């Protein structure tokens, strides 16, 4: 669980662009405000590997 | 953080900076000058010193004195 990608963004990255902010993305009409739910989710993401 | 790091009136002192493609590139000059009420007219052209491989967004700045 240590590697890790982003599965959420505002917009796409520039050429060699690198970004390591981590606050909640929001992808509906639910005002996220610093929490996970329905349309909230916490940007980074695992593949777990085995 | 703190990832990369470098070591290298009378005047007026003329600098450049510019960022693309994550890089980050400087030019600059350096004249005695007449007079110190506004900009003098002439030409001087700039001549480059860094391009840093930075990868990082810029679009605010401030001078330190
Ligand atoms: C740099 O980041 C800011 C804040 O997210 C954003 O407004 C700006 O559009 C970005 N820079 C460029 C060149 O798009």
């Amino acid at each position: 669980y240590n590697y890790l990608y982003r599965l959420f963004r505002k917009s796409n990255l520039k050429p060699f662009e690198r970004d390591i902010s981590t606050e909640i993305y929001q992808a509906g009409s639910t005002p996220c405000n610093g929490v996970e739910g329905f349309n909230c989710y916490f940007p980074l993401q695992s593949y777990g590997f085995q | 953080n703190c990832t990369f790091e470098y070591v290298s009136f009378k005047n007026l002192r003329e600098f450049v900076f510019k960022n693309i493609d994550g890089y980050f590139k400087i030019y600059s000059k350096h004249t005695p000058i007449n007079l110190v009420r506004d900009l003098p007219q002439g030409f001087s052209a700039l001549e480059p010193l860094v391009d840093l491989p930075i990868g990082i967004n810029i679009t605010r700045f401030q001078t330190l004195l």
